[PDB]
């Protein structure tokens, strides 16, 4: 009939984008430069609605570990360079009886550029390599070392990414939900709730929990070469120390450079390992399994093993405890084929000289921690790689590092609003 | 300009170990996955397993693992820092090894198992 | 814009009670009223009564109301605005007389002053 | 009325979306609470905000409707547009159901409302004339 | 899990080779031709989509389980070997001579 | 008419340049579409896009024309400012001919505005005293 266009300003309709999230704080990841974070978050419940989600197309989680990636080197900038470190090394073996860790001594400059020394230091083999006894440090021939500024802080900040002005952010209310598909409970937030950047491996530490029962993930389960992300609904406790007592040594190597170095061992020496209750393990190894049947079949095999191969950072659980990089054997927590007080330790070692990502061009060396370490810390998740007919074996992986960080948000997707709408009714303008 | 170079043929013999390559190049080493598949005539052609160079990740097939192990070795040299050089070794050889071996890549790094790049072959007689 | 399968035509006798359903497809289920109507042989058609599927909230005539069953489950949803449902169908006092054809209604607007009227209608199920 | 929030009517008939404008006219532009990673990434997303709103505004401008969450002009509705009764849209299908059967001739209406607010001024140019 | 029928295929250079392959499982199959001598050639992926550089002589069809493969016109260069792959699995080949 | 485009009756007559005055208003603030050269300098840009565009709404704004493409006021033309007739302006030169000539008395005319404005305003405030 008498239907004319009408504009409307301000009506609930958005799209798919993505835009440059910015972070909220209330450290290496320089949470006090964020903007102080809302005490009153608000959560808007978006009634009637339901949106597509994809937790494996979503640019927050590859936005979020470039957002970590440079916030790594822009935080080893003004950090001292260990470059005349790289020196022939005269290494022994630390007085014992296997011998890991070595005692090697150099010919180190001073703070006069004429003058030498002949200073030592302790290194876990994992960082040195023989010439033909004679050491070097492992970085040498590949790329320069930067080491970590004493003064910053390795430990995860919960950190908030927030839309800008005129986007939003699309929360995901279901208990269980799987990655992909129609969240049909969906709710908007301003901005996300605390993520901490935990770098895990194999083994998501500090994450948040799954309410109701326990979901595995991956985007195409029958795909093989698809990281399965396994999500705990109950928190498995894992106790991890280095039990030996270090002590840090300071040695200026120039005006106002001064390395630290592993001075000697007070007390004990002992092995670095963790932790887990066997218990709370194989029941958390049976929850895991019982989704994993409604993927594969009620009657086939379900066996479990360590991993086939490839680097340090992968085959063993690589984290951070107190400020020094373990790499934990997880071959004690996957040995069990399922069909239908206790305590499980770990032999851990442990590396000062990482690249941390995977680049080839900078790597790190951590100055050691001084005291005994020891950090008490929650695996809420997993991360399996399956194996031709009715029985499947799954092994632990860690292959991309963005898949932690996506393990926290995938409840979230990034619109923008576009409040312009042109609706008619029988309205027009006068004359 | 997508190319894998492999090694040459290799005649063992049962109860030794063998060792080929396959140089890549055109593309980011690290963000695709390669695979090795071999091809004896009368047969099926075997996926032996694939490997990711982001951090050397590997899958091995249920008949060849404790068997079979691969490995990877990219430069480190920002000039030419575009190629990785993936490694195959399958000890305990058996005259039913004897095939072709190859290393193939998806179309894109998306999907692994549209392969559309091959090597050249490396035949082995055992 | 969507259909509404039902079930089979299945004739038992007086005394019992049939079980009849409602599939939904094409719509999002929890936005409309599902209506039951039927065309029994001895009178034109009788109007039995709806529900919501969102508020889970019933009316239905007091010809009907110490007899039917009506229930509905949870949409499975597809898309943003696709869904599919299911709504169930039973009776108490069953007698010749309620033999004939019955089927579901999806209801007209999601507001307004006809927001259950039955506009999309099932295929048909013959009772006893 | 009940203060839904946000964006609270997204899955609302369009006939109750459209009595809750001025909720998502605040929040399109929040407000104001130094060469780090999120520093200049903060004034990057401070600067987008003002220009997507100002294109809103420009264009409400040029339309006569500078002012107005709910604005009435001249243009008719075509039917090739939407060939849909006024009770089956505001009573029925939502905001976001609506912009994806628009979204072809979204930019044809753009343009007729541009010309249509040109000749309404030029025409009470004449009409203040004498 | 890949069942490949026929097994060999004797045609002359004009004629169609339509080669089938049975899967179980439902993913993106695709097929590879193996000429004497050189390696296999991928030359539909995803069930239906022709690689690059693949005459349109080359087509693939699906319905359920079933994927074809035809080539409409023969020529003296495409015969050879044919395989249906899914995932990491292949068929035994359709040699064509 | 004839789209005659972006800046199109720039050598054309002051009445027909007055009739598409939409088509410059659009791409006068055009749109949307992180530390290197031109990053930080288009970054410079985009800002001065916006903080020139305000001027001339704020300016717009003071005057009473908000909104408006023609905008009739109560400043009465100065004889000084152009002793010319009607006919031989919007018929004759050109928007860029006339703004040499008054490029001396524009800025005695943008106050005269502002006032001409605050003081209809605070008249209309007395008219709805009552
Ligand atoms: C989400 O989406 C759903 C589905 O679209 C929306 O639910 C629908 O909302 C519309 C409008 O809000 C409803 O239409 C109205 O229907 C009522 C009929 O209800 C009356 O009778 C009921 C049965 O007898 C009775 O339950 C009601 O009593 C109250 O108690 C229940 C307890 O469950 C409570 O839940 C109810 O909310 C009631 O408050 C009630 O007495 C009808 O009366 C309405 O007509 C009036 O209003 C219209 C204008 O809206 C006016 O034109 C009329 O003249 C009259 O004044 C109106 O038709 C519809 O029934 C709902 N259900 C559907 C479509 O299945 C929901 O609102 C959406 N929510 C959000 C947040 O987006
Ligand atoms: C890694 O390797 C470094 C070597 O590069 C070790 O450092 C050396 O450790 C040894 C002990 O293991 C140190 O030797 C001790 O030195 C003491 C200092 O005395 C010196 O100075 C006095 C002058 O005041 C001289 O008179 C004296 O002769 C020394 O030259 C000595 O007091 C110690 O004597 C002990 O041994 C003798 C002989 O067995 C006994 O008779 C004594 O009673 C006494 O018990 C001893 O000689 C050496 O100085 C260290 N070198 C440096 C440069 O510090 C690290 O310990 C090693 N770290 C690890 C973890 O393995
Ligand atoms: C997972 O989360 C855990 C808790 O959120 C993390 O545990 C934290 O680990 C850090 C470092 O490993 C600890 O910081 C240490 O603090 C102690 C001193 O703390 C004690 O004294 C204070 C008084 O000031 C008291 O408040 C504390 O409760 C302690 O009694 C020192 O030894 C060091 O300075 C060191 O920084 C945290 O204390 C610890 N938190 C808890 C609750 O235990 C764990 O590291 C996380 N895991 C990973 C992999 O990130
Ligand atoms: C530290 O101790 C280990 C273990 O005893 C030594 O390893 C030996 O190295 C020699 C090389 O000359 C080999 O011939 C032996 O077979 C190794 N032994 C074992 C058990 O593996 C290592 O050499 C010692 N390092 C130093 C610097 O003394
Ligand atoms: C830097 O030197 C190290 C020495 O350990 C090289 O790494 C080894 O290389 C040999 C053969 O080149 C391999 O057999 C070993 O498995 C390698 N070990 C490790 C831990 O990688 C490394 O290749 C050298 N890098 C460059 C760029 O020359
Ligand atoms: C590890 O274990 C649990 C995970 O649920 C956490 O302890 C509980 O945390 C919740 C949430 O703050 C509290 O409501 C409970 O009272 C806590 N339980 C106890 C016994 O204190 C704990 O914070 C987790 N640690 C992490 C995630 O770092
Ligand atoms: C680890 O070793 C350090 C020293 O190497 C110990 O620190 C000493 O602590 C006592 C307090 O009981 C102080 O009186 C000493 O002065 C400290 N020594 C130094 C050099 O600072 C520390 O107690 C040891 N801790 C453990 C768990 O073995
Ligand atoms: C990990 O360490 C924590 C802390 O030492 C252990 O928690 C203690 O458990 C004992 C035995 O039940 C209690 O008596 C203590 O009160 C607990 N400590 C606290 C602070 O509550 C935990 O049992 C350890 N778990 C494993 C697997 O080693
Ligand atoms: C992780 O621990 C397992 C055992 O818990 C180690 O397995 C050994 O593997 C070697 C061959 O690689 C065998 O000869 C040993 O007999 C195995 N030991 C046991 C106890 O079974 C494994 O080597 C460890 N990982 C690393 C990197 O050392
Ligand atoms: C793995 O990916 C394939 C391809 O996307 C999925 O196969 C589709 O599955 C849906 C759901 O049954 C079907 O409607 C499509 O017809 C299938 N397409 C193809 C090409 O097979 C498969 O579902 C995925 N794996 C799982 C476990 O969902
Ligand atoms: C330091 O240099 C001298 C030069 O004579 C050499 O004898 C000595 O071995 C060097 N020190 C080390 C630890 O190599
Ligand atoms: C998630 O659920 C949807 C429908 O509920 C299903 O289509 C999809 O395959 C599920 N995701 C996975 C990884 O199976
Ligand atoms: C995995 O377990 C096998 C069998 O115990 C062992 O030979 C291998 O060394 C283990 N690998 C790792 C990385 O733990
Ligand atoms: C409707 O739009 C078409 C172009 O899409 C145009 O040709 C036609 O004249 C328009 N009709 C009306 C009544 O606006
Ligand atoms: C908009 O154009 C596309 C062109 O591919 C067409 O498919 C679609 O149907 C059009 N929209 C409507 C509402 O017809
Ligand atoms: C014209 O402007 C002059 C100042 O340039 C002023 O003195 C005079 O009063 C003005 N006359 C009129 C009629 O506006
Ligand atoms: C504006 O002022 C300058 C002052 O040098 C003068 O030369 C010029 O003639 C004036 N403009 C007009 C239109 O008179």
């Amino acid at each position: 009939e008498n239907l004319w266009v009408t504009v409307y300003y301000g009506v609930p309709v958005w799209k798919d984008a993505e835009t440059t999230l910015f972070c909220a704080s209330d450290n290496v990841w320089a949470t006090h430069a964020c903007v102080p974070t809302d005490p009153n978050p608000q959560e808007i419940h978006l009634e009637n609605v339901t949106e597509e989600f994809n937790m494996w197309k979503n640019n927050m989680v590859e936005q979020m570990h470039t957002d970590i990636i440079s916030l790594w080197d822009q935080s080893l900038k003004p950090c001292v360079k260990l470059t005349p470190l790289c020196v022939t090394l005269q290494c022994t073996n630390v007085t014992n009886a296997r011998g890991e860790l070595k005692n090697c001594s150099f010919n180190m400059t001073t703070e006069l550029r004429d003058k030498k020394q002949k200073v030592y230091s302790l290194f876990y083999r994992l960082d040195v390599v023989q010439i033909n006894k004679e050491y070097r440090l492992i970085n040498c021939n590949t790329s320069a070392i930067t080491q970590a500024c004493p003064k910053v802080s390795f430990e995860p900040i919960p950190i908030h990414y927030c839309a800008p002005a005129g986007f939003a952010i699309l929360k995901c209310k279901d208990k269980k939900f799987n990655g992909t598909g129609p969240c049909p409970s969906v709710s908007t937030v301003q901005c996300t709730h605390g993520i901490k950047p935990v770098v895990s491996t194999q083994l998501l530490l500090n994450g948040s929990l799954a309410e109701e029962e326990v979901m595995i993930r991956s985007e195409n389960i029958t795909n093989n070469a698809k990281n399965i992300l396994v999500q705990f609904n109950t928190p498995v406790q894992i106790n991890c120390t280095r039990p030996n007592n270090n002590t840090r040594k300071s040695i200026r190597i120039g005006p106002g450079q001064a390395f630290y170095a592993t001075g000697d061992i007070i007390g004990d020496i002992r092995q670095a390992h963790c932790n887990v209750s066997k218990a709370t393990w194989n029941e958390t190894l049976g929850k895991v399994v019982k989704q994993l049947r409604k993927h594969f079949g009620n009657n086939t095999i379900i066996r479990f093993a360590n991993s086939s191969g490839g680097d340090l950072e992968v085959t063993t659980h690589s984290f951070n405890c107190g400020g020094e990089f373990f790499y934990c054997n997880t071959s004690g927590l996957f040995n069990s084929t399922w069909i239908s007080n206790d305590s499980i330790t770990l032999p851990c070692r442990i590396k000062q000289i990482i690249n941390m990502w995977q680049r080839i061009g900078q790597a790190m060396y951590a100055p050691p921690i001084q005291g005994v370490i020891r950090c008490v810390s929650n695996i809420t998740g997993l991360i399996l790689t399956r194996d031709n007919s009715t029985t499947e074996t799954f092994r632990p992986g860690g292959g991309d590092m963005r898949d932690n960080w996506r393990s926290e948000l995938y409840k979230y997707k990034v619109v923008k609003i576009e409040p312009l709408g042109v609706a008619p009714t029988r309205c027009k303008r006068r004359v | 300009q997508v190319q894998l170079v492999q090694s040459g043929g290799q005649m063992k013999k049962p109860g030794e170990s063998m060792r080929i390559s396959c140089r890549a190049s055109g593309y980011e080493f690290i963000d695709c996955t390669l695979n090795w598949i071999r091809l004896a005539p009368g047969k099926r052609p075997e996926w032996m397993g694939w490997l990711k160079p982001r951090g050397g990740a590997v899958n091995y097939a249920r008949p060849l693992q404790g068997r079979v192990t691969m490995t990877r070795q990219l430069s480190q040299d920002p000039d030419d820092p575009d190629w990785g050089t993936a490694f195959l070794e399958l000890r305990s050889l058996t005259v039913d090894d004897t095939a072709v071996y190859f290393c193939t890549r998806g179309k894109n790094c998306d999907y692994n198992w549209d392969f559309e790049h091959w090597g050249r072959g490396t035949p082995v007689i055992v | 814009q969507g259909q509404l399968v039902q079930s089979g035509a299945t004739t038992t006798k007086p005394g019992s009670s049939v079980k009849i359903s409602c599939k939904t497809s094409g719509y999002r289920f929890n936005f409309y009223h599902i209506n039951w109507i039927r065309q029994t042989a001895g009178r034109g058609p009788e109007w039995m009564g709806w529900i919501s599927p969102y508020s889970g909230d019933k009316n239905l005539a007091p010809a009907f109301q110490d007899r039917v069953n009506m229930t509905t489950d949870t949409e499975v949803p597809v898309t943003s605005f696709t869904s599919t449902g299911a709504a169930y169908m039973e009776i108490r006092n069953l007698t010749s007389d309620d033999t004939g054809t019955y089927f579901c209604a999806k209801g007209l607007l999601r507001d307004g002053s006809s927001t259950w009227l039955p506009y999309l209608w099932g295929q048909g199920t013959l009772l006893t | 009325a009940v203060f839904l929030g946000f964006l609270g009517a997204a899955g609302s008939t369009m006939g109750a979306a459209s009595m809750t404008l001025t909720v998502q006219a605040r929040n399109l532009l929040s407000g104001i609470v130094k060469l780090t990673v999120w520093g200049i990434k903060q004034l990057q997303a401070r600067v987008l905000a003002v220009e997507r709103y100002l294109r809103d505004q420009q264009l409400l401008g040029i339309w006569g409707c500078s002012g107005k969450l709910i604005c009435c002009t001249n243009v008719p509705w075509n039917s090739s547009w939407s060939n849909r009764n006024l009770s089956e849209i505001w009573d029925n299908m939502t905001w976001l159901q609506w912009d994806k059967e628009i979204s072809n001739y979204t930019q044809i209406i753009y343009g007729l409302l541009e010309e249509s607010q040109n000749q309404q001024e030029k025409n009470e140019q004449d009409l203040l004339a004498l | 899990v890949l069942t490949q029928s026929p097994g060999t295929l004797s045609l002359s250079p004009g004629e169609t080779a339509i080669i089938s392959c049975r899967t179980s499982q439902y993913g993106s199959l695709a097929w590879y031709q193996q000429r004497p001598g050189q390696a296999p050639r991928l030359v539909i992926y995803s069930g239906s989509t022709r690689a690059a550089g693949i005459p349109d002589r080359f087509s693939g069809s699906r319905w359920g389980p079933d994927y074809n493969l035809t080539i409409s016109n023969l020529e003296s260069g495409d015969f050879g070997v044919y395989y249906c792959q899914q995932y990491e699995f292949f068929g035994q080949g359709t040699k064509v001579q």
